[PDB]
């Protein structure tokens, strides 16, 4: 899997 | 510790009286964990944003132990495909990227 | 360098004769970059898996420079919300998590 993240 | 990245950087954490595992994720701004029951106040927060938003419960100033390091930070609680330690808590434990 | 995590760990990269920026992302297995035109062979690859899959072009053994370190690794090319350097290339540059 591949996992950047911003709300 | 010094953690190489040949495998996923999964570590043990202690949160809300439970032992869990979570991924040290430098691509994530925030920490998101599922099936933890935290005491004390929370507010809803919308996260993600692709395909819609996901609503989680935001708990501030949560004591958490991450790979032996007892720190405090915001923890978002809700459904997540993988438990994630985000930058917000990696800063607390003094975690850096080094090369 | 030693990179603290108070901000997003965005670094300069050189790929396909272009200068770009990408996020050092320990939560990502693979490296995904948008708007690069790589020479040589590729095959389609399905990635993600939430809401459906996204199809990208997989190029193997691509020379890439990441924050001054000239390495080789697989680069997936396709639209991505942010350019991402995954573990596959962080291992190549000798990048570790340290605390």
């Amino acid at each position: 899997q591949n996992y950047p993240i911003v709300q | 510790p010094q953690i190489t990245l040949w495998q996923r950087p999964i570590v043990t954490i202690k949160i809300g009286g439970q032992l869990k595992e979570a991924l040290l994720n430098t691509g994530a701004d925030d920490t998101v964990l599922e099936e933890v029951n935290l005491p004390g106040r929370w507010k809803p927060k919308l996260i993600g944003g692709i395909g819609g938003f996901v609503k989680v419960r935001q708990y501030d100033q949560v004591p958490i132990e991450i790979c032996g390091h007892k720190v405090i930070g915001t923890v978002l609680v809700g459904p997540t495909p993988a438990n994630v330690i985000g930058r917000n808590l990696m800063t607390q434990i003094g975690c850096t990227l080094n090369f």
